[PDB]
């Protein structure tokens, strides 16, 4: 997950369908997330993840 | 006539984005070319050498592996060349580079190598110059294999990039003469190594030597020197490289070092 | 720093060639200009001869010419010094000397003269 | 052939005292390297002379600094500023441009 | 077979019809080019290596094929283009008193690299027990000797085989066919011919 380069180059790492504990550390029903934090205020959609997950860049976020 | 004579320091610093090479021998214009070779990994542990004579065994030898990135800001006339081989010894097949004003001059044979090998040059009374001489280098040279004489490529602020790989048979070198701005010395940005000789070698080569040249006094035989040298190590990796409309390898991004990396 | 060492000393009767050494240490004599000079007891010591970096190779003394012959091995590192025609004057302590033939780095570099370093000397006797 | 003469023959100095030493040359020591060549001897009974100084100023290894030299031209002084126990002996003082090389007859100092 | 003789070939212009005009070669065996298209090629890289081994490993003288002279001795890379030329050798390498002269290597640690030559007189310990430099029980020296003789028929008669390898259009090539060259012609649609590429 990367915002565009002329953004910047942080980027979150997704493990789709797998558990955290077999590889900020999120867990979505997607996969574990890493490199994202999990914010509880609800924005639209801009990087699906998916779950219900969506993640943006402000840091990386996850929501 | 070996004698154990040179010390050597080490220090730890980053390649950045240093040890780019063209893979093969193809003009590529404006495209973005996908290849797996023997690369420097980007961002990676170089080994800095700092090699000192004052005027004990203290130089010890370094493995080859896959290949070896070697730099130097250092000039050209102390630093002379290379040595390559497994035992370095008579038993086995050995590799010589030597560098001089003139030309550069290879050999493969059974070299009899010194623990602490270096070319010592002195004033010859009877040819009335000074000549170099390869007694520390090594006690005897016999039944020999190869020999290879041509322009040399250490001429003269200056950072000086070699890639030494040896694949099936051949060694290859690629070479890069860069003017560094006053600053750090392995600088930022991309340098291409062109391709310079590949040399029809088929020897095992695991352990290698640095070769050093060294001054009679005349006024605690040898003056004192210094010499400083970047050392890294290339792995099987794949890179993605940017031909310009030149054709210059003008930026790189390695796979593995970042997942955007990888992404890209 | 160059070390000078020597032949035994010896006795001879006048009419055969003189055979006297000088072995250098710690240097090779291809970096050094080699000299050779006699004391006689109760004189000053005056030169046989000893090597020139230019204009020429070997320079000798003009009253000992035609009798001493100068030879350098470069295997042994040896300089060996030969005198014929033996007389009674010629009772005399011989001294080996040597000094650097050039000083100074290999791009700036100057030819040099003189006798820095010298050997222990070896006493040649002509007797009956 | 470059002729010299040493003076004086022999100078009897007591403890401690310099003692000067006069090295005269008829033949101007120049050389077309530029730098002027004479080298000043000691001589030891049952020892060979050693280098004491070369080119006129200039130290030898493990010579000490009890020792001092001048002059230039055809006129040259060897100064010993302190004379010890280990200072009898013969002095020499020789050329190294023109040859052949010539020696000089020698200065004789002693302590009493 | 352990210190094969290996010959570079460059800067020469190279007829392969003589080979064919005089031939006592038995096997005659290319595997990436065809044998009537060496005189329509350039190449560089050339490589003639040659020993002498027995009759049966001929085979083995292969990419990916099996033996101990395949993995100790000689190996050459899966990817290998060129020929191998394996011919009888009874009249000149072969004695009626038996001619040891031609040694392997039987026993050794690990597998070679493909192109590497091993000349080390070593001893291999095949057993639990260390041989400490000393041949005895379950220590057998690495390099035997053939016993090559006139007398035995063919497949046992000593073979000596050269392999000839070479690199296709990826380096300036020094070795090329017989043909003499043709003058240029530009802007001209014709048919070329630059260094065996058409
Ligand atoms: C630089 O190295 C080359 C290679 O050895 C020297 O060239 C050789 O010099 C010797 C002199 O003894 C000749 O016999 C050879 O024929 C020369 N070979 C070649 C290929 O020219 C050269 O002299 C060296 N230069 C310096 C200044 O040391
Ligand atoms: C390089 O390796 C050394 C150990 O050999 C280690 O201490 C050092 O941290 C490494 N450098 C980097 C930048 O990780
Ligand atoms: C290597 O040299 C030695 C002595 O010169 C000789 O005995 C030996 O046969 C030589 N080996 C080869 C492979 O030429
Ligand atoms: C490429 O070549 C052109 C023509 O020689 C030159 O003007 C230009 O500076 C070169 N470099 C780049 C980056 O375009
Ligand atoms: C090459 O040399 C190294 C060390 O000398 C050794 O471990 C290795 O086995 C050699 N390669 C082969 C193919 O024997």
């Amino acid at each position: 997950i990367t915002p565009g380069t002329n953004t910047s180059n942080q980027v979150a790492v997704l493990y789709q369908g797998v558990n955290c504990t077999e590889v900020n550390v999120f867990q979505t029903r997607a996969g574990c997330l890493i490199g994202a934090e999990y914010v509880n205020n609800s924005y639209e959609c801009d990087i699906p993840i998916g779950a219900g997950i969506c993640a943006s860049y402000q840091s990386i976020i996850a929501y | 006539q070996c004698v154990n004579l040179i010390t050597r320091t080490q220090s730890y610093t980053n390649s950045f984005t240093r040890g780019v090479y063209y893979p093969d021998k193809v003009f590529r214009s404006s495209v973005l070319h996908s290849t797996q070779d023997l690369f420097l990994p980007f961002f990676s542990n170089v080994t800095w050498f700092h090699a000192i004579h004052v005027s004990r065994f203290d130089n010890p030898v370094l493995p080859f592996n896959d290949g070896v990135y070697f730099a130097s800001t250092e000039k050209s006339n102390i630093i002379r060349g290379w040595i390559f081989g497994t035992t370095l010894d008579s038993k086995t097949q050995s590799l010589l580079i030597v560098n001089n004003a003139t030309n550069v001059v290879i050999k493969v044979c059974e070299f009899q190598f010194c623990n602490d090998p270096f070319l010592d040059v002195y004033y010859h009374k009877n040819n009335k110059s000074w000549m170099e001489s390869e007694f520390r280098v090594y006690s005897s040279a016999n039944n020999c294999t190869f020999e290879y004489v041509s322009q040399p490529f250490l001429m003269d602020k200056n950072l000086r990039e070699f890639v030494f790989k040896n694949i099936d048979g051949y060694f290859k070198i690629y070479s890069k003469h860069t003017p560094i701005n006053l600053g750090r010395d392995l600088p930022q940005g991309f340098s291409a190594l062109e391709p310079l000789v590949d040399l029809p070698i088929g020897i095992n080569i695991t352990r290698f030597q640095t070769l050093l040249a060294l001054h009679r006094s005349y006024l605690s035989g040898w003056t004192a020197g210094a010499a400083a040298y970047y050392v890294g190590y290339l792995q099987p990796r794949t890179f993605l490289l940017k031909y310009n409309e030149n054709g210059t390898i003008t930026d790189a991004v390695d796979c593995a070092l970042d997942p955007l990396s990888e992404t890209k | 720093e160059v070390q000078l060492v020597e032949s035994g000393a010896e006795v001879k009767k006048p009419g055969a060639s003189v055979k006297v050494s000088c072995k250098v240490s710690g240097y090779t004599l291809t970096e050094l200009s080699m000299h050779w000079v006699r004391q006689a007891p109760g004189k000053g010591l005056e030169w046989m001869g000893g090597f020139d970096p230019e204009d020429g190779e070997t320079m000798y003394a003009q009253k000992f010419q035609g009798r001493v012959t100068m030879t350098e091995d470069t295997s042994t590192d040896t300089a060996y010094m030969e005198l014929s025609s033996l007389r009674s004057e010629d009772t005399a302590v011989y001294y080996c000397a040597t000094s650097t033939a050039v000083a100074g780095t290999p791009d700036l570099f100057d030819y040099y003269y003189g006798m820095d370093v010298w050997g222990q000397g070896t006493t040649v006797t002509v007797s009956s | 052939e470059i002729v010299m003469t040493q003076s004086p023959l022999s100078s009897p100095v007591t403890l401690g005292q310099p003692a000067s030493i006069s090295c005269r040359s008829s033949q101007s020591l120049v050389h077309s390297d530029g730098n002027t060549y004479l080298s000043w001897l000691q001589q030891r009974p049952g020892q060979p002379p050693r280098l004491l100084i070369y080119k006129i100023s200039n130290r030898f290894s493990g010579v000490p600094d009890r020792f001092s030299g001048s002059g230039a031209g055809t006129d040259f002084t060897l100064k010993i500023s302190r004379v010890e126990a280990e200072d009898v002996g013969v002095y020499y003082c020789t050329q190294a441009t023109q040859f052949p090389y010539t020696f000089g007859q020698g200065t004789k100092v002693d302590i009493k | 077979v352990y210190a094969w003789n290996r010959k570079r070939i460059s800067n020469c212009v190279a007829d392969y019809s003589v080979l064919y005009n005089f031939a006592p070669f038995f096997a005659f065996k290319c595997y990436g080019v065809s044998p009537t298209k060496l005189n329509d090629l350039c190449f560089t890289n050339v490589y003639a290596d040659s020993f002498v081994i027995r009759g049966n490993e001929v085979s083995q003288i292969a990419p990916g094929q099996t033996g101990n002279i395949a993995d100790y001795n000689y190996k050459l890379p899966d990817d290998f283009t060129g020929c191998v030329i394996a011919w009888n050798s009874n009249k000149l390498d072969s004695k009626v008193g038996g001619n040891y002269n031609y040694l392997y290597r039987l026993f050794r640690k690990s597998n070679l690299k493909p192109f590497e030559r091993d000349i080390s007189t070593e001893i291999y310990q095949a057993g639990n027990k260390p041989c400490n430099g000393v041949a005895g029980f379950n220590c057998y020296f690495p390099l035997r000797s053939y016993g090559f003789r006139p007398t035995y028929g063919v497949g046992h008669q000593p073979y000596r085989v050269v392999v000839l390898s070479f690199e296709l259009l990826h380096a300036p090539a020094t070795v090329c066919g017989p043909k003499k060259s043709t003058n240029l012609v530009k802007n001209k649609c014709v048919n070329f011919n630059f260094n065996g590429l058409t």
